[PDB]
Order: C-alpha cells, then sequence, then structure tokens
C-alpha cells in the first residue's frame, strides 16, 4: 500500500523558518509528481506548491512565493518543503499529496499524507488557568445539575479534561478551543449530573496540558444558592 | 484568479436521502473538476474527477454532473459513512484551487436546550477578569441566539461561542457563550442576563442572577 | 532560466499531417494563462504504456504570455509503423494516432 509519512509537529514564531519532510513508500516514488496542500483558519483547504517527477518543474500558490520553496530527493524517496518568513497566517496542517497519474503536475491527489499541525505564534508557552463553574439554582433544572471548569489561557494547543479520573464520562461535554483576542487559547468542559448528589459525589476536572506536562485538578463545589 | 465556491456550507439529511450539493466557478473550468470527502481528523480521499468518473473503490450512489461554471455532486440514497466535508477542486490548470467546502451533517427532529448560567468564579475575579458562562446544552438545530443583557443593555463584541460536534449517540449539539468583562466593569452593573432563542422553545427562555447575591 | 511545463489544456486545430521530410506537423491551441510555460510533446508506441518514440523537432516550444488565441504548430519525427501523438501531460493531455508509411 502507499504511505507518505510526514515530519513531527512544528512550532515556529512570526518571522521564523521550518523545513517539512515526507517520506514516501509503496510506489515508484520517482514517476510521479508530488504536493504540498494546506488546511487552516486562515486559508481553508489550499493547494500550496508542486514540484514535478525530475524537479524540473516547481509551481506556487502567489502568497508562499519567494517565501516556500519545495524540492525532492528521489534517491530517498523524500518530499520536501522549506518555509521562511513564517507569518501567523500561515498557520495551518499541511498536508503530503502524491499525483493521480505518473509524469504529471499535480492535478489530482490519490494518496495524502498523515498532515503536520504548524502553529505560528508569537504567545508564550503557558499553563492554563482553571476555574470551577459551580452548579447553583440558576444551573439545575427538573433533578438536573450542570457544572463544569473554564480552562483559561493557554498556548499551545491542546488541554484534555477528564472527569473524576474518568469514572465520569457519560453527558460530559468539552467544548473545541478558541483562539482568543490575546493570541491564547480558552475552553470549558461540563458534565450534568443528578441535582441529588451534589451533597455526597464529589466531582473533580482533571486538566492536562501536554505541550507543558502540566496538570490542574479543580474540585467544583457546589453553591448554596 | 478562478474563484471557486461552494453551495451550501453546510446541510442536514438522513440515511437514504437524496443530497445534491453544488459547486461554482467564476469562469470556465470546462470539465475538469474533482471531489473530495474528508472526514475530521483525517486527510481527503479522491471521489470523483472530470466532473463525472468515479475514483477507483468509490461506492455508486456517487455521481457528478455539470459543465464550465457549474457542478454538483449527488448522493442518490445517503448512508452513514457519507456524513463528512466535500470539496470541489479545479484542474483546468494551475493554481489547483480547492472550493470552502460542504459539510454534511445528520437531520434530526428539533430539541429545545437546556439553558444553564455561570456567574464567574471569586478566583478569577481576584485576578482581575470575569467570565460569565451560558450553557445550551443538547439540542438541535444548531442554529440559536444567545442575547447578552448587561443591566438592559444589550452586549455586543465582548463574547464568543463555541459549539461541540454532533453527539455520537442523539446527534444534539451543545453551546458555550462566554461573556468577558474585565473586574471593574463587571463590579458596576448588578444584573447579568442571557437571553436564549431556538426553534425547540415556544419563546425565549432567560436565564439571569445579580451580582454578589450567590 | 527555464520555463515550467504547461499545466493546462490543448486541443487540436486541425488534423495532423505530414511534410515531405516524413514529419508530422500538429496545430494546436493553448487554453492557459499560466505563460510562459513549455509545451510538451512527443510520440508514444500506445497509449497505455506512453514510451517515448521518435523526437520533436520544434526548437522553441514556448507558450508566451501574448500567446492567448494564437495558433502553435509542433513538428515530430515519427517512427515508422503506428505511433501516437501526444500533447501535453498529466490527466488533460490529448493524442492522435499517427501511421508513417516505408521501412
Amino acid at each position: 500500500e502507499v504511505q507518505l509519512v510526514q515530519s513531527g509537529r512544528g512550532l515556529v514564531r512570526p518571522g521564523g523558518s521550518l523545513r517539512l519532510s515526507c517520506a514516501a513508500s509503496g510506489f515508484t516514488f520517482s514517476n510521479y509528481a508530488m504536493s504540498w496542500v494546506r488546511q487552516g483558519p486562515g486559508m481553508g483547504l489550499e493547494w500550496v506548491s508542486t514540484i514535478t517527477a525530475d524537479s524540473d518543474s516547481k509551481y506556487y500558490v502567489d502568497s508562499v512565493k519567494g517565501r516556500f520553496t519545495i524540492s525532492r530527493d528521489n534517491s530517498k524517496d523524500t518530499l520536501f518543503l522549506h518555509m521562511t518568513s513564517l507569518r501567523a497566517e500561515d498557520t495551518a496542517v499541511y498536508y503530503c499529496a502524491k499525483d493521480r497519474l505518473s509524469r504529471g503536475v499535480g492535478e489530482l491527489y490519490d494518496s495524502w499524507g498523515q498532515g503536520t499541525l504548524v502553529t505560528v505564534s508569537s504567545a508564550s508557552f503557558k499553563g492554563p488557568s482553571v476555574f470551577p463553574l459551580a452548579p447553583s439554582s440558576k444551573s439545575t433544572s427538573g433533578g438536573t445539575a450542570a457544572l463544569g471548569c473554564l480552562v483559561k489561557d493557554y498556548f499551545p494547543e491542546p488541554v484534555t479534561v477528564s472527569w473524576n479520573s474518568g469514572a465520569l464520562t457519560s453527558g460530559v461535554h468539552t467544548f473545541p478551543a478558541v483562539l482568543q483576542s490575546s493570541g491564547l487559547y480558552s475552553l470549558s468542559s461540563v458534565v450534568t449530573v443528578p441535582s441529588s448528589s451534589l451533597g455526597t459525589q464529589t466531582y473533580i476536572c482533571n486538566v492536562n496540558h501536554k505541550p507543558s506536562n502540566t496538570k490542574v485538578d479543580k474540585k467544583v463545589e457546589p453553591k448554596s444558592c | 484568479d478562478i474563484v471557486m465556491t461552494q453551495s451550501p456550507s453546510t446541510l442536514s439529511a438522513s440515511v437514504g436521502d437524496r443530497v445534491t450539493i453544488t459547486c461554482r466557478a467564476s469562469q470556465s473550468i470546462d470539465v475538469w473538476l474533482a471531489w473530495y470527502q474528508q472526514k475530521p481528523g483525517k486527510a481527503p480521499k479522491l471521489l470523483m474527477y472530470k466532473t463525472s468518473t468515479l475514483q477507483t473503490g468509490v461506492p455508486s450512489r456517487f455521481s457528478g454532473s455539470g459543465s464550465g461554471t457549474e457542478f454538483t455532486l449527488t448522493i442518490s440514497s445517503l448512508q452513514t459513512d457519507d456524513f463528512a466535508t466535500y470539496y470541489c477542486q479545479k484542474y483546468d490548470s494551475y493554481p489547483w484551487t480547492f472550493g470552502p467546502g460542504t459539510k454534511v451533517e445528520i437531520k434530526r427532529t428539533a430539541a429545545a436546550p437546556s439553558v444553564f448560567i455561570f456567574p464567574p468564579s471569586d478566583e478569577q475575579l481576584k485576578s482581575g477578569t470575569a467570565s460569565v458562562v451560558c450553557l445550551l446544552n443538547n439540542f438541535y438545530p444548531r442554529e440559536a441566539k444567545v442575547q447578552w443583557k448587561v443591566d438592559n443593555a444589550l452586549q455586543s463584541g465582548n463574547s464568543q461561542e463555541s459549539v461541540t460536534e454532533q453527539d455520537s449517540k442523539d446527534s444534539t449539539y451543545s453551546l458555550s457563550s462566554t461573556l468577558t468583562l474585565s473586574k471593574a466593569d463587571y463590579e458596576k452593573h448588578k444584573v447579568y442576563a442571557c437571553e436564549v432563542t431556538h426553534q425547540g422553545l415556544s419563546s425565549p427562555v432567560t436565564k439571569s442572577f445579580n451580582r454578589g447575591e450567590c | 532560466v527555464s520555463y515550467s511545463l504547461c499545466t493546462a489544456a490543448f486541443t487540436f486545430t486541425k488534423i495532423p499531417a505530414e511534410t515531405l521530410h516524413g514529419t508530422v506537423t500538429v496545430e494546436v491551441q493553448y487554453a492557459g494563462t499560466d505563460g510562459p510555460c513549455k509545451v510538451p510533446a512527443q510520440m508514444a508506441v500506445d497509449m497505455q504504456t506512453l514510451t517515448p518514440v521518435g523526437r520533436l523537432i520544434t526548437a522553441n516550444p514556448v507558450i508566451t504570455e501574448s500567446t492567448e488565441n494564437s495558433k502553435m504548430m509542433l513538428e515530430l519525427d515519427p517512427p515508422f509503423g503506428d505511433s501516437y501523438i501526444v500533447i501535453g501531460v498529466g490527466e488533460k493531455k490529448i493524442t492522435h494516432h499517427w501511421h508513417r508509411s516505408g521501412s
């Protein structure tokens, strides 16, 4: 089977540089044009660059001309993208892609890599502040109480949230992170439990921020109002 | 450049329904238009090229048509594996421009949201910031009006909404709306209210609280 | 400094014609605005393998920005017997059967 194995996740400061690689197997690499395609909030799904089988022709979307260079090594079956002067709007998942027919110019793609997340941001590494979303009369309806944790101001993605170390799973909703104005991420995780259990059962949200190797356990105290 | 558009951006459909989605080019691309399917967290998969030729291994319920500037992708009888996002792509000439994508979601009956509101915690106020969270739990469809009010004054530009994906068990959505104020502004006002309008509700629902009563 | 391959579609304007030298001429139009670019052109033994045979004679097969809707003639030296004229590369390439008499 065709395999396209791309390099690992990259985090760059604005103006910085980065090189992506993609190791191919399962087909005659030297007979196919190869392409880079990206998918991010700034541009959607967007073709970036193509290089012919013999590296004689190279093509670029206008926004990367002069900043990005595509190349390949046919003796190691490897595709490269050399990105320089990276801006915040370049943040995207970058995909390795193989042309359907041999000896082409990258018209159609029948095999793709797993993708490489590239984040370009000047924000500093920061673990999240966890604030309780305490249940009260304003979050109870028909014996059902809503509680949760506000996971605010962190960088970079992702965080994971569990409840009671994974013992509580039914009714848990963890929203997708939103990029705040300050360049930091923020989300909430909520869960619905029986309001009768608020007196006897303890609820703790377990927030893990793997990029900083930190963890915050927050006990959500019920309100008496 | 040739601008590629798609319609609609999102639609809901049921298993067995006939689904048609549209791709348009600002000027003619003749027949050189392809279709891709993408699941969350995966790369796209080639579905169809030259407008109507099925890629190898693609089931026969998919079909394409159109010419020049207007193209359609049709699923004759929708199956559960077909819930995904669909992109068209031109290849009359480089740049190999993709369309913006159409997401095919699961249709179900309307479900009203449960609405909950959360005052900011004392610890966060100590840091100088006040976040008020309004929660809309387990509703359908996704469209909802979430209007923040501070002493009657409609808020604008100081809140953010976040929505989950369709739940794997009941196909519902949940939504969080977060109002973010400085500590000084939060303490200059008394009444905080989140008013929710949704087709599952016979009338708008309002959750409100007075600052400092909890 | 060389030009990249043309990525848009070619069409034959008239039927290929044999010359006195035994070569074949091919008149094509080009739909692209991605010029300047290099015109791919070759002879092939069959349409499935596309194995190159013969030779392209035209020395300057280049589409310029001013080409637009004007017509280009390509000249190729085909092998004896059956072969195919192949203009362009990739999904949109066009082919035409050719037979060169003699031995």
